[PDB]
Parts: C-alpha cells; structure tokens; sequence
C-alpha cells in the first residue's frame, strides 16, 4: 500500500531540479531550536552550537491521493528527494550526527509539503572586540543561506516560531551569560548573484566575579601595601628599599595573569590598563623613596613624605574614579 | 518537463574522462577567489589557515543547450557527472569542503557552455617564516594554484577580473597582523617537458608591536631604570643595595621565563632574546659596580664616592645608547 | 545450504523503510546498557566519555522463519536492510561507533520474529556542572536517548528488566581519577517539543570529588603561610626590617600559590569556594602587614601586638569554621 | 665503560662470530660489521638498525648474516663460502649512522677487533 | 600459466558465500594469532591509555579455499578481503584505532594450497589502561591488551597463540620516553558465561618508570633547600633580618618548586609519594622559621634550643627520608 | 576522438587487477623515485616529523600494451583504481595523508609498450627515534622507509630509477625547520624479514644537527651569570650579614627559576641530559656559595666592619680568600670538561 505510494512518487523524479523551476522561486520557511550555546573560546574567536534545524517547503511533484495524511519517514528517503543547499557562512566548522543513526527527520504531507529537519553541531565565527574586557559585550551572529541559488530562485522566510531556546542554565557557557536573541534577513550580492541571507544574533555580557577576586583586588591591595613605606621612618633605609622591590616584584608576578585567557589583540584592554598604572604607581613609590634618601642623606624636600601620604592616595582614587566611571556606566 | 528533456540530453553521452577541446586548442580556466576569514597564524608550525570561495570558469561545447534564457543552477552531485579541472594547491597540507548540511559546492551552467564550478574550501597553507627581526618581523605568505597532470597545451589558468580577481582581504581582521597588501601572479613553470600553468596569490602581514610594548618592553625598562636607584643610596646601606639590585636580577628572570613560556617556541635567537638579554646584563653590572664599590672600600680600606657618581651617568647613557642601537637596527 | 536459502529468503518483499506494526499497533523497544567503563569526566568541557554495550529488542513479524536452527546471525550488510530503531542521545556530542577490525554490530533473529540488535558505542555526552563548590561539589551527570523520527503514538521504549537492573557497571569499569561513582538513577519520561511528543530514557551518574588532592596541595599551604604572617606579631617592634620582609614575602607567596592554584581548575567566569578561601588569606595577609605598618608608626610590649596576636588566629579560625560548616553541609 | 667485545673468528680451513656490548644498551643504536685489509683500508660489511632493515655489501652481499640479539644485546655474524680474500681484521661497530651507515666515520663504539685466518 | 591461475581464483570466488563460517556445521575453526610490535608511543597518565602501532596477523583453514595443481602461495590483492571471510575480531579495551590507509589500506591475504588463509592487518589502537599512580613516580604499571570475538563463542570459534611464546616479537626492540619495558605476557582464557564460553587472548606488560629524572629535578633540590633552611641556627640570634629572610626565602622557594613541579607534572588529582615528599619538606622549613619566631619570642617576650634544633633537625629529617625511602622502595 | 574511447575501452577487457603482472613467470621490478617539497617541523615531543613528497613509482605490465594513434595514455583516477598498482607502505609512517583536493592528487601515464608510471603527492607524518643524552648538541638520523606490504622478495623488488644518490631530490626551499639543519640525507636498500617472509624495504635518512644558539642566550649565560653572581658575594665584608644572605637565597631562587624554565623547554624524557647535569652542578655552586658564608659567618668574632677614619678590627677570612680563587677555577674547569665533553663529538 504505502510502498507502491512511495514507488510511484520516486518514478520519474528528478533531484537535480528544484521545485518550480523556471516559474517562481522556492519559498523555505525556517526554524531552529537551540538544545544549547557551548563555550566561548575567544582564543581563536570561535563558538560552538548545537541546533535542531528544521526547513519547510512545498513540492508539488509530491501529492498524493490517499486516505494517509502524512508520510513520517527516516533518513532512507534523504537521497531521493531534492533538498535545498543551506550552508552556515561564517561556520568553520560544522558535523551531523550519525549515532546511532542519521540524526534526521522527513515528513512529507498529501499536498506536497515537505518537513526535513536534522541536528547539528556548528562552530561558528565570532569577531570579539575586547577593548572594554573584561566589560566587554558582544553579539554573535550565525548566518545562514543558499550556496548555489541566488534570490530569484531560494527565498528564506522565518516561520512564527523562528528561534527557540530551552533552559540557558543548561548551557555550557562559563564566562558569558545569554543576555537575548534577535533575528534579521537581508539580501548579500556576491559575484555568483544575489543570496537572500538570514541572522541569528545572540547577546553575551561577560560576568567580572573572577577577574574581580583575582586581579583587582590583589592589585589594589599591593598598591595599598606599597604605601606603607611612606608611614615607615626614612631611617629605615633596607626596610622601605626591600619593601618597595618586593612589591615591585608581585606586581609583576600579577602581570602575567593579565593576558592568559585572550587574544594576543595589539590595543590596550580595561584589565591591561589598570595593571599598568598599578605597576607604575609601585614604581613611583620606590623612585619617590629614592628621591627622599638622596636628598635627605646625600646631599618641602624633608617633608616629601607628608605630601606623598596626600598625593598618592588622592591620585589613586581619581584614577579608581575615572576608570570605573569610563567603564562601568560610560 | 522541457528542462529535464534538455539536461537529460546534455548529460546523455556525455564522456567525463575528456576535457573539453580534448584534440584543440588549450581550455582556459579562470579563477577567483573570496577569502572570507584567515586565522590561525602559527609560527611554531609555520602555516596559516583561510577559507574561502573558489570559484573556476570555463566553456565546455558539449554543455552548451539552446531554447532556454536561464542559467541552469544544478544540484552539485551533477559535478561528479562533468569535467572538473585538477586544481590543486602546493603548499596545502591539509584542506577539506565544508559538508553541512550538504556538499558545499555549486554547478551553474550557461546557454553559451560557460561553466561556472564554485567550492567552499577551509585550507591550511603552508608558509616560511623568517622570525629573526620578531616582533617587528614583516612576513610574506603564499597560496599557489596548480594543475596535477595537465600542461599548458592542455590547460592555461588566469585570473578572472585582473586584480580584483581575489576579493575579501581588506576586510581581514588579524589579532596580531594587519595585511598590509596582496598581489596577484600569473605564471608558467617552465620545465624540459613543458610548461606548466601557475597562479600566485600572496599576502605581506605586518606584526603588530603594541602587545609586546605593554607586555614586554615597559617592565624590561622599568624594572631597569629601578635597578639605578642604588646608585643613589648611600654605600653603607649594604642590606638595601644588595637586596634591591638582586631582586631586581630576580625581578628581571622572572620576566624573561615568564615570556618564554607564554610566547611560542621559536628555538633560535629573535630580536626579543636579544633585548631581554641585555637588560638582564645591564641589572647584572648594576650589581657588580656596588659589590666593587663594597670591595674597594672595605676589602682594600686598610691597605668610592667617584664610582658611583660616574656609574649615575654612564649607565643611563649606555643603556639609552643601547636602546637607540636596538631600535634603529631592526626598523 | 538449507541456512543460505533461509538467508535468501528473509529478505524477500522487505521494505525498510516501514517499521514494523505501520498502522497495526506501537513498536515496542526493550533496551539495556551495560556500561565497560565510565571514561573519564572533563571538567573544561564539561563532558563525560562512557564506552556501552547497547541492547535493543523488538518484534518483527515479517521477519519469521521456520528451519533446525533457532537462532539466525546476521551479517552487517545484511543487518543494515532491516528497519532499526533511530535511537539518538539528546545530550551526545561526538559519539563514535567502534570499526576494528570489522563494525562493532550483532543481529540476532529468533524463529518467532524477535530482533536482538547489540552494538558497542563510545558516547560522549554533556553533562552540565555548578562550580560554585568547587572542590566540594558533587554532580548528577545524566545520558539520556530516544527515538529521533517517531513520536510516542508509533515507538516507545522500555527497559529489558527492572530499571535497576536494566544499567549494569562492571566492578572494575571505573576510570575515575578524581570523582567516585556513587550509583546510577535510571527512569523515563516523555518531551514534549514542536513536533510532537517523545518517549526518552535517562541515566543519571552521581559523582563525588575527592577533596584529598586540594587538601595537600592548596588548603594546607595557604594555612601554613597565614599562619607564618600571623607569626610576625611575636616579633619585637624594633626589627622593623625584619617584619617588614616577613609581610612582604607572605604576601609574595600568596600571589605565588593563587596563582599556581587557579591554573588546575578550568577557567571559569564566577567565583568557586576555593577562589573565596585564597581571598580572605590574601586579606589576612595584607592587613597582617597593615598592622605592622600601625604599630611602626608609633614606635619612639605593644598593646596593639598583644591584641593582635589574639584577635588574628580567632578572626582566622572562626573564618574557617564558617568556611567549612557551609561547604560541608551542602 | 662501554665495550664491544668480540668472540669467535681465528684459523679457518661455516663461521660464527659474535660481538657481545656491555655498558650500555643498543637496542636503539644500529649495529654493524666491518672488515679491515691488511694496510688497504676499513670495508663496511654489514649492518642492522632498530627496525631490523639489514645492510649489507656488494662483496659479502647474500654470504653474510647479521643477526641482533636484542634480549642478550649482541650482534653475531654467520660467514658462508669463505675465500681467501676475506683474511682480514673483523670489527664490531654501533652507532647512530650519522653521515651513512656505511661510512665508518658514522660509528663510535667500536670493539677491539678479531683476527680471521684462512689456510687452503 | 598466468590464466590458469586466474582460472583457479574464478573457481575458488564462485558459489563463495561470505554469510558462512568455515566448517559451518562442525566443529569450531582455530583461528591463531600473532602480533608483531612496531611500537609505543604516547603513553598518557592522565588519559590512562597508551598508543601502539602492530602488524596483527591471523591464520585459518577454509577448505573452500583450498585449491590444487599450483605449487605457490597465493598472495592477492588486499581488496579481495572484502570477498571472504574474517573473523569478527575486536579489541575490548580499544578507545581508538584505524588501519591505514597510504599507499593503499595496509591489509594482506596469502592463500595456501591446503585453505590456509593468512589474514594481516596494520593497525595503530589507543587501548585503555587503568594506572595506579599512589607510589609516582616509583610505580609499576600493567597494561594489557584483550583480543575477543564479538558475536562467537567457543563453539563457533577458538583463539590460541601462534607460535606459543614466541607469538608476540619487537617487544624488546621497544623504547619509551619515561618507561622500561620489564617483562611480556600471552594469557588465553575463556569468558566462562551462561549462554557459553567466549575465547579470549590477553597480551600484557610490565612497564618500569626511569627515576633519573625526578631526582635530579624533584628530590635533590628539595633537599638542598630543606638543607639550606638549617642554616638559620647556626647565626647569631640577633640577626632578626637575617634569620628571618633566610627562613622566609626557603619558604618561598619551596612554595615555586611545589607548585612549578604541579604544573609540569601530569594532572593525577590524588595523592601521590612526590606529594608526600615535597609536603615534607614544606613542613620541615615551615618548623625551621617556626623555632627561630619561638626563640626570638623567648629571649625577648637562649643557646640551648639553637644547640637542640642543631640535632633534632637533621635527626628527624634523616629519619623522615629513610621511612620514605623504606616505604616506596 | 572516439578512438581514444576505444583504446580505453578494449584495454580492460579480460584484465585481472587481483594479480600482480608476471605472477607465476617474474619477478615484478618496481623503480621508485622522490621527490621532497618540503621537509617540514620535526616534533622533539612526539618524536616525529613531517614530509611532503612527490612519490613515483614505475614498472612493466605486458597486459596493458597497446597500439593506437597516440603514445601515451593518461588514465582518470577511477580507471587508474582497475588497475593493478604496487601496495607501497611506509614502514615507520604513523599517520599520512594523500591529497585529494580539489581533485585525487593522482597520475597513472601508460606508455604504449605496456611501463606505466604513477606520480602521487603525499603527506608523510614519520617517527623519528631520538637520542637525547646530549641535547642541546644532538645530532639524529630520522629514516624514512618504504616497501611492499603483501609481497616478498621473491613477487616484486623495489630499486632506485638512478644512482641513489640522485633518485632522491630535496628541493632547494625544502627546508622548513627552525630548531634544526638539515646536512644532508643518504639514500640505501636493504632486506627485511618478518614473519611472512623476507621483503626489500627502500630506506632514506635525513641527517639533522640541532641549534645551540637559543639554549646559549636562554639558559646556559643567564645560569653562568647567576653563578658568577653568587660567587660574586665572597668579596663582601663578613659583617654585612643580612646583605650576604639575602644575596644567597636570592641567588638560590633566582637558580631554581632558571632550572625549571629550562627543563619546560625540554621535552619529556625520564634520563638526564647534558643541561641538567650543567643545570644541576650550577645548582651545587651556588648551595656551597652559601654553606661558605655559614661558615665564614660562624668565625666572625666582632659585629663592627672597618671604618675610613682608621679598636681593633676583624682580618680578611682565609675561608675568603680560598674560595674567591677555588670557586671561579672549579667553574672555570667544569665548564672547560663539559664543552670539551660534548662540543668534540
Ligand atoms: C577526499 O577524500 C576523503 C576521504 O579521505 C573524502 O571524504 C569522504 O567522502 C565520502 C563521499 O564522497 C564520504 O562518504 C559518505 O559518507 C556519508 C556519511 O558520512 C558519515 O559517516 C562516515 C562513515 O560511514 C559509515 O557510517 C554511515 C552512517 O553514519 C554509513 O552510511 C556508512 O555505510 C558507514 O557505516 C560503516 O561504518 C560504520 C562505522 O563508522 C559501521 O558502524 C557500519 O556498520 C559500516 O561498516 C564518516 O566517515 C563521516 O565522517 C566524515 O565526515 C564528517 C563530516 O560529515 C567529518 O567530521 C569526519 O571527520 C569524516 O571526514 C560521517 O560521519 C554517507 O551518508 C554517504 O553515503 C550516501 O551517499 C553515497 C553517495 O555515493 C551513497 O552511495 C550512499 O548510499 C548514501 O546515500 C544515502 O545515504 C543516506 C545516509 O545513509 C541514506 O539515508 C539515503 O537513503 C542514501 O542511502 C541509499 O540511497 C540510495 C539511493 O541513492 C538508496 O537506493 C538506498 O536504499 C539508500 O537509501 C557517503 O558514504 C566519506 O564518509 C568521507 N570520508 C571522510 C573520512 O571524510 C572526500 O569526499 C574526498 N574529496 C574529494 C573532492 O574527492
Ligand atoms: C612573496 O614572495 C614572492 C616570491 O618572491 C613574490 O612573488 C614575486 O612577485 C613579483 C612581483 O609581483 C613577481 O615579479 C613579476 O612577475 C611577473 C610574471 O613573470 C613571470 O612570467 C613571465 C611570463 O611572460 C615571465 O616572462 C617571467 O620570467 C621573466 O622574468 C623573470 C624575473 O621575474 C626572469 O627570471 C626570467 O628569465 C624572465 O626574464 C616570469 O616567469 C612579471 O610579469 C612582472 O613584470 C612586471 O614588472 C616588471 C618589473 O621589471 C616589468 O618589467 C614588467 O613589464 C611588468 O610590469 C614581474 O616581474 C615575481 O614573478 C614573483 N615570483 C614568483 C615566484 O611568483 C611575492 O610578490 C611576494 N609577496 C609580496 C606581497 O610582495
Ligand atoms: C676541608 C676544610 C677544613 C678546614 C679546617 C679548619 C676549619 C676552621 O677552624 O676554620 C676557621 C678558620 C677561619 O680563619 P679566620 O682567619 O676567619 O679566623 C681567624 C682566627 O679565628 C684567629 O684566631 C683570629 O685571631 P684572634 O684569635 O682574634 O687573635 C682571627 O681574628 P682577627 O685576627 O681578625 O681578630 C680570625 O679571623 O680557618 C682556619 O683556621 C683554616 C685552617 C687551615 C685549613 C686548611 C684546610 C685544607
Ligand atoms: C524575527 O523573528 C520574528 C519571529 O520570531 C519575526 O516576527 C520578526 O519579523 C523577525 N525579524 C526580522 C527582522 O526578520
């Protein structure tokens, strides 16, 4: 009964032409349900996904007449039928699954509607400017389209049901928190032709707990730490010496941790900057007791430490001031 | 129903193991590129990775149909009943066509035979680097374009639209390069047996300096000009100019290790060796001048000032000598 | 000769492409797993690798034969022209399918038309993690699978025997070097998505870390060098030199071992438990120093030593009681 | 101290001579047999390296047998169809056959020599 | 000549059905193994599997293959194993392995008059091995490898060792990075179960781990600096800064040993007899500062605890290094 | 034209690719050539390099001959899979690639009295066993060896298409090595037995000597300045007892940092090289520089140095003076043994 159906369908069926062709385009309407977003590895400005997605479209060679509504189908009938082109543009790399079998779903309705859905796996490109790291936002997209069809045949259409999520808390992401969703189409020409081309972007926000616990703090409490040498008597010459060296030398420990999880990116970062100044004011506090020692022993001067206990923490906490106002809100 | 008669009839008969024009005249294959992104640079394994849109051009008489005005698009296992071109790429040692969620690859056919054949290829492309003026190394990496088994009586490629042929580079964002320029070359390899069709495409990557001044440079200097403050402190202070010179050396290799483990292993002198060496040797003699000026007056005071204050001007002019030497010499 | 007509003959008007009872009755699935090894869990991808013997039994009806023999094998070739259940993890991300030195499969046919369909698998499959207890953290890793194509009304699945009994682990198929195997939960339940509803199984492994690695590695050191800065206020004031390097070197070998410290566990945005305990001993370091600093400056046995050399250890001890009733008791 | 040790050989009208190492292990060095004319020169004979691939001369080639013992760390030599030609010093050799493994400039190791006498 | 061997394979592939087992309805066919190592490489702890590289070759009678009137042994092309039978011979411990592929696929058959039928592989297999690491890096490890039939038992088929002993070769030629292979060995035994027994082979090693390394890198720095710790008691009470920046120098030196040594060292989240050691040591220097803080407390808040600590401490460490060494040698 | 088509047509037909040509009456000569594109990274952790080469092999077949209007056939890679073709394998390859981008990188060539030649581009990833006991100074021979899988000596044989030395070519921009030279490679045959028989295996070794330069600059100056550094400490007055032990602690730590970013930079192996003996003897000077200062230390009878204005003071320790002489001569001659070690090998 249903295999002389599915005889008579594949007699005299050609898939090397799409439907309608040469009379209107092939109208595909598209959904995607995302079982969940896996890491950011901005290492080599990247993320991973994994989708279900479903296509729609309609193939009159496909009708049938018969009591049964709807064909449900395995991948068996795949091959035998033709299926539009959607690839990922900026994908470097994408895979099926095929355990235990291939992950792949045909329904085919009376009237020649076709449902052909598959899962995926896509590491898809993201380009992260990380100017205001670790403050930084961004929006990943993940675009998608004909690769051989331009406009005039392929049109893409969201259904209303266009992009679904489950539970964001079941997702793999360790350093970014899911934020929101949006979805575009637009039309890319390129000199095959014209490629109706549609979006998904998705919005991350990195979370500072981490950097917070293990720079910011360390690093402002060393600064804080070399200014105890301007409470120490300028007597004590291999005290405030060994004192402001050995600061100097965490400080630099500190410096490595700057740039272990990030791109070696030419521009100064947020985290890059305020190292920096951290391990300058260290610095000056050293060549500040230098200053004292020489002209005190080897040669407003004498009272250079009173200023210094004002300056160094008002200069600081203009710096904290600017840099959490350029950052946090502006 | 008249298109299906048509192509049936265009692939009916049709001999694949034939170029076209197999007894005439050579087959002119054009070729253009879209580089959509490039990343993963790597000078230990001295290749990069770029993928990209190759599409080829060619006429082929026997695909030529008549009574329709539409440039037939065809699925793309109809490639594996055409001729293809046996382009292949010299130095790639590894490259695949993406295959999600099908084959990425395209036919489209012309009333005229023209053929165009498109490929989406991710290719690792080996090239040499020369890193003896890294970080402020400038790099020229190639891709070369090459037919297998077929002369140029048979076959000759060239760049379809001159120099805009290859298209995409402006927008390539490189975290540590910029590309400064590509060309485009077009060339025979002309050997005893005969000549053999090349195509060039290259790209001259600049290195960004601006990681390696914050990362690198800045502590290496500072940390140097920290080492002179000893000259300022008073001889006697024996327990402060020793424990701020030696920290200072101890200061200096813990950049220098941390360095070697965070930049990649490039196992011969670089200009970075060269100057992290030299500021370790200058907080090195920063040391030795106090532990003689120590010597002189302690050891030899039975059987010292001018020491120091000729060390307070001959150290930060040899070290600025030094740096205007390193700067000039590998710009 | 009578088994190659058999052979032969099974095979004839056979159409895969249906399942078996279309239209007739639900395909019912008897699955069990038998679990060689539970590989090893990552922590930075937050996946677990298990190696299973996969069991699956159905009834057939077009597949009966009548011969001496009872139990028929069947050859790969031969088992992939017989419909099979597209039986998928949800939550697998790469699994492979074992191909040495000949497919890792085995159908058996009985003479009343039961299939027994065993193959061996390699699943990796996600499992979700909370850090936020790290290293005291326990974890309910789960697999679960189902039907791909075929909804509840046409495949269900049930386990062979007992769910308990239904999962079985060998004694010594453990690859676990820092987790333990507590026991497995197994059950099923039914998803609903946009296309229908599904029958799904699930495993659940519980996993417990082992705290004894971090004990000596990390608790233990940052104790000791609290303890070696809280040592510093039995020091006479006049030795300022001597405290002075005392505060700065603890407080160098905190930065070492935070540093040392957040390079074994994966790189996570949130702060865990241990992230915690490394802060509050760089802040009684720091203001171990502090306090010097308080006592040198007004220096011509200190009350503020006397105090401070009580108020630290309590401060630190009831630190840690609070740190460790909280975690353990989770 | 690292030795090669050479037994067997001496007056001779089938031939087994073997080369026993001690002080270190060659399991990854190839070891090889040479001969030595008198006052001519040092003639590379034969030779096997760590995957067993065995060399051997134009002169010796199909008369030779090298065989390794890997487990006991030796290298023995079967000679066959003798000729008076071959009255000559026989040495054991192993190295890493830098520069070709026939040069004898390639080896290192070398043992204090055997002397073969033939008389017909 | 040449057709009338091509004449004998028509012969020898018409009517051959791949579905049946030689001696289908008799008794069991011997299939005998050998495996000729190539070698070891990438012996992981932290994966706790290693990678191995073998020709793997099998025996076996089919009198459906046996054939007369040519005095040779048929060596064909690989691509003729896709039109025989083989047994369905896999490896239970494998996580993953391939046959390669370049030129062609690294397979042999070699027919025999009588139906001999030589049947050879090349594969490189990453098979699981479970490592007790507690005495690291004074341990010994036992990696096997097990040979079974997927969908047979010992009524259909039967393992054995050709060859005997002498089965498995280029197990001495082997060289590891950081191990030494000790001794090797050929188990075959069956998997007595309720449906029947399965046959099953078994070949083992004993890897030995080099120690040269660790002590020149682990154990003498550990102890020099646990040496250098003891020099506090022998100056001057008075020296407060130099007693207590040698005390606290040492405790930092320490403290980058421990954890450089955890950085280089392979992941093993357990407790190990190098942890054990440099905990130790750690402790030993933590004491040496402790007492000069105690000693400092009790002239101030005296020769005769520096005379005490100038004994008791190498005493005690000596003692604590000859229980160590005692215990893990 | 349709000729062509003909000829291809007729030559397979009664064709059998199961044996190999003159099965039964010959021995089938194969004569090989190489041609190296590159000789890429060499892998000091896994042991292993990579090559790319253009492999060629050739040989008589008397069942293809054919008489037609052209002299050469080139066959499509699908015909050139019916035909016969020598199992070439590598035996130490691990894991290689043939290129098939964006077509087989293929080429079967008939000659009309029945040679055929076969050109294929290959990707080699080959073990290269190393002894490291004198790195940074080691020199390796990494082979490269080929032959037939499932045939003996006595079905086919494997020779070099010209003299040996010049079948072999290496392109002049081959070289792609960093820590490396590549002198040069010699080219030999051998024999081979295994259980199966004996087999002709083509063996080719490329001939490379490490760089010494970079462990030069990286790890032995800074470890020679570090131990002059300690020394240097002897010459400082015996009463600034906190200056001389900061200075040997630091020198202590500054020693143990070097020590292990030297060792992170070699691979791992379990036996001791030539740098950590020269690691581990720097290690020993720099803790006898600092037992000589707790020696010279445990005699100082006075707390007070001598001042300019000059009570009696304390004399120069003879410990002191021995060992600002002992120490740089016993460095001096460890370093004089080590060079001479393994610099004249
Ligand atoms: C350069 O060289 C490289 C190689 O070096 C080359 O890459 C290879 O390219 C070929 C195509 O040219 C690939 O072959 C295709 O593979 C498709 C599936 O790919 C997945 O599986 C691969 C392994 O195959 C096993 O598993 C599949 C199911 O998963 C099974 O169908 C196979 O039989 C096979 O099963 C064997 O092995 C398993 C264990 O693995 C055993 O359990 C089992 O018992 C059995 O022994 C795997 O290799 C793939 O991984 C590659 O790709 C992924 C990315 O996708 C990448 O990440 C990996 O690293 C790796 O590279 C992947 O997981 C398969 O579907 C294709 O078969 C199609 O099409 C062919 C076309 O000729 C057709 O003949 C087949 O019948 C079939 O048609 C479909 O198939 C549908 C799915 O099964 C089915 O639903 C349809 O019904 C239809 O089937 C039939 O259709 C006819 C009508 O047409 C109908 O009458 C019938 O009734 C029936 O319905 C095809 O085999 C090959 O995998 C690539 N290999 C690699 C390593 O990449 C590259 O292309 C070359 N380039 C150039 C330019 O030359
Ligand atoms: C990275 O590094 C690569 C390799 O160095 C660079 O590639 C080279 O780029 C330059 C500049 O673009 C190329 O020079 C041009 O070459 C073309 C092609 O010439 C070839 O084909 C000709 C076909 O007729 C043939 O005649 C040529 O042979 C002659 O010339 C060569 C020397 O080039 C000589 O050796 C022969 O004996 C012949 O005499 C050759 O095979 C050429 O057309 C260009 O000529 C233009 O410029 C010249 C300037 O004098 C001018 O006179 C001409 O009228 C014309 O305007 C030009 O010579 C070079 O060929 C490339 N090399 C390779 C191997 O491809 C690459 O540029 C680098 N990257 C970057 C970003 O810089
Ligand atoms: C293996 C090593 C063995 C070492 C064995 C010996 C170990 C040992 O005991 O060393 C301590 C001593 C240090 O000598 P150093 O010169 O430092 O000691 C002097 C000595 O104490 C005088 O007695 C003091 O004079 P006085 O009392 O105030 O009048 C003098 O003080 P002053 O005059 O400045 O005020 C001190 O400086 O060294 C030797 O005697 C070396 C003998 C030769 C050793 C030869 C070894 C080969
Ligand atoms: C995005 O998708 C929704 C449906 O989910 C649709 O209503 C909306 O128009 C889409 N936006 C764009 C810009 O296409």
């Amino acid at each position: 009964d249903v295999t002389v159906i599915l005889n008579n369908l594949l007699e005299g069926y050609d898939n090397k032409l799409r439907p309608d062709i040469g009379v209107k385009p092939t109208l595909i309407h598209t959904d995607m349900y995302v079982n969940s977003i896996g890491p950011v590895n901005a290492i080599n400005m990247e993320y991973t996904i994994d989708i279900f997605f479903a296509q729609t479209w309609y193939d009159r060679r496909l009708k049938f007449n018969s009591t049964i509504k709807v064909l449900r189908l395995n991948s068996n009938m795949v091959g035998k039928i033709w299926i539009p082109d959607t690839f990922f543009r900026n994908s470097k790399k994408a895979d099926a699954h095929w355990i235990t079998t291939p992950n792949r779903m045909l329904r085919i309705w009376n009237d020649g509607r076709v449902l052909y859905t598959l899962r995926l796996t896509i590491d898809a490109e993201c380009q992260l400017q990380l100017h205001n790291f670790p403050m930084d936002e961004h929006s990943c997209p993940l675009e998608f389209s004909s690769y051989g069809y331009p406009r005039e045949e392929i049109v893409y259409q969201w259904k209303r049901s266009s992009v679904e999520v489950g539970d964001t808390r079941s997702w793999r992401l360790y350093q970014f928190s899911f934020v929101g969703l949006r979805n575009t189409t637009e039309v890319v020409k390129t000199t095959s032709g014209d490629y109706v081309v549609m979006s998904v972007y998705f919005d991350l926000s990195r979370r500072m707990g981490y950097f917070t616990i293990q720079t910011y703090i360390p690093c402002t409490l060393i600064v804080v730490l070399s200014w105890v040498s301007f409470w120490i008597n300028k007597d004590a010459v291999p005290a405030r010496t060994s004192l402001g060296i050995t600061t100097v030398l965490t400080m630099t420990t500190l410096s490595t941790i700057a740039r272990k999880s990030l791109p070696k990116v030419s521009y100064v970062t947020a985290m890059d900057l305020f190292v920096s100044v951290c391990f300058i004011f260290v610095f000056s506090a050293l060549v500040e007791y230098g200053t004292l020692h020489y002209f005190v022993s080897n040669r407003r001067i004498a009272k250079m430490d009173s200023y210094a206990r004002i300056f160094f923490p008002t200069a600081f906490c203009l710096f904290n001031l600017v840099y959490w106002v350029s950052y946090l809100y502006l | 129903s008249f298109v299906k008669e048509t192509v049936d009839k265009l692939l009916k008969g049709y001999d694949i193991r034939l170029r076209p024009d197999f007894g005439g005249p050579p087959v002119c294959v054009g070729m253009n590129i879209d580089i959509a992104s490039i990343d993963m640079v790597s000078e230990v394994n001295m290749d990069y990775t770029l993928t990209m849109y190759f599409q080829q051009y060619w006429r082929d008489k026997r695909l030529a149909y008549s009574g329709i005005p539409l440039n037939l698009t065809l699925d793309n296992r109809v490639a594996d009943q055409l001729w293809v071109p046996d382009t292949y790429f010299l130095n790639d040692k590894k490259s695949f066509v993406h295959g999600v969620t099908v084959k990425n690859r395209m036919i489209r056919l012309h009333p005229d035979g023209t053929v165009l054949y498109g490929l989406r290829i991710t290719t690792t492309a080996a090239c040499m680097m020369d890193l003896r003026r890294y970080p402020l190394d400038e790099q020229n990496c190639t891709l070369e374009i090459e037919s297998y088994g077929y002369t140029t009586d048979d076959i000759e490629f060239y760049w379809r639209g001159g120099d805009k042929a290859v298209t995409g580079v402006e927008r390539i964002e490189l975290p540590q390069f910029s590309i400064v320029e590509h060309r485009l070359v077009s060339r025979n390899v002309v050997f005893a047996t005969g000549a053999y069709p090349r195509l060039s495409l290259s790209f001259r990557l600049k290195r960004n300096i601006g990681y390696f001044i914050l990362q690198t440079y800045m502590p290496s200097i500072l940390i140097t000009i920290l080492s002179w403050v000893s000259f300022w402190i008073n001889y006697d202070a024996s327990a402060a100019r020793v424990a701020l010179g030696i920290t200072t050396v101890l200061t200096m290799t813990t950049i220098n290790t941390h360095l070697r483990e965070t930049l990649p292993k490039i196992p011969y002198v670089k200009a970075i060796d060269m100057y992290l060496m030299g500021c370790f040797v200058f907080v090195f003699l920063a040391l030795l001048e106090y532990a003689f000026v120590n010597y002189i007056f302690f050891g030899r005071g039975p059987q010292v000032n001018a020491i120091d204050r000729w060390s307070r001007i001959v150290f930060p002019f040899t070290f600025s000598l030094f740096n205007l030497v390193y700067w000039l010499y590998y710009v | 000769t009578v088994f190659t007509r058999i052979l032969d003959r099974l095979l004839d008007g056979y159409d895969n492409r249906l399942r078996p009872g279309l239209g007739e009755r639900v395909t019912e699935v008897k699955t069990d797993i038998f679990v060689t090894s539970f590989g090893p869990v990552s922590d930075h991808d937050m996946e677990y690798t298990i190696d299973v013997f996969f069991r699956q039994s159905w009834k057939d009806e077009r597949l009966k034969f009548k011969g001496p023999m009872t139990v028929l094998r069947l050859n790969n070739l031969m088992a992939s022209k017989i419909w099979t259940p597209d039986t998928f993890f949800h939550n697998g991300k790469k699994s492979v399918a074992h191909n040495m030195t000949m497919p890792n499969k085995l159908l058996r046919i009985t003479e009343d038309g039961t299939l027994l369909y065993t193959m061996r698998l390699t699943v990796r499959a996600e499992c979700p993690m909370h850090l936020e207890d790290f290293p005291m953290d326990a974890h309910a890793c789960p697999l679960k699978f189902g039907s791909y194509a075929y909804t509840r009304a046409e495949v269900v699945y049930e386990w062979t025997r007992e769910p308990a009994r239904s999962v079985v682990v060998a004694e010594d198929g453990s690859r676990l070097n820092q987790y333990d195997l507590l026991g497995q939960t197994v059950d099923s339940g039914i998803v609903q998505s946009s296309t229908g509803e599904y029958v799904v199984m699930t495993t659940h492994f519980h996993l417990k870390r082992k705290i004894g690695y971090f004990v000596i590695q990390t608790y233990l050191p940052c104790i000791m060098t609290v303890i070696l800065s809280q040592v510093s206020f039995w020091l006479n004031r006049e030795s300022v030199p001597a405290r002075t390097v005392f505060g700065v070197t603890t407080v160098l070998t905190m930065t070492t071992l935070s540093i040392s410290a957040r390079n074994s566990l994966p790189k996570v945005a949130y702060a865990t438990a241990m992230d915690w305990f490394i802060a509050v001993c760089y802040a009684f370091v720091f203001s171990a120093l502090i306090e010097f600093a308080t006592v040198n400056y007004f220096t011509k046995v200190s009350k503020i030593d006397r105090l401070s050399r009580i108020a630290f250890p309590l401060l630190f001890g009831i630190f840690n009681l609070v740190y460790w009733a909280t975690y353990l008791n989770r | 101290q690292v030795q090669l040790q050479e037994s067997g050989g001496g007056l001779v009208q089938s031939l087994r001579v073997s080369c026993a190492a001690s002080g270190r292990t060659f399991t990854t060095y190839i070891m090889a047999w040479f001969r030595q004319a008198p006052g001519k020169e040092r003639e590379f004979l034969a030779a096997m390296d760590q995957g067993r691939i065995q060399y051997y001369g134009d002169s010796v080639r199909g008369r030779f047998t090298i065989s390794r013992d890997y487990a006991k760390n030796s290298v023995d030599l079967q000679l066959d169809g003798l000729r008076p030609e071959d009255t000559a010093v026989y040495y054991c050799a192993a190295g890493a056959g830098f520069w070709g493994l026939r040069t004898a400039s390639s080896y290192h190791y070398w043992g204090q020599g055997t002397q073969v006498t033939v008389s017909s």
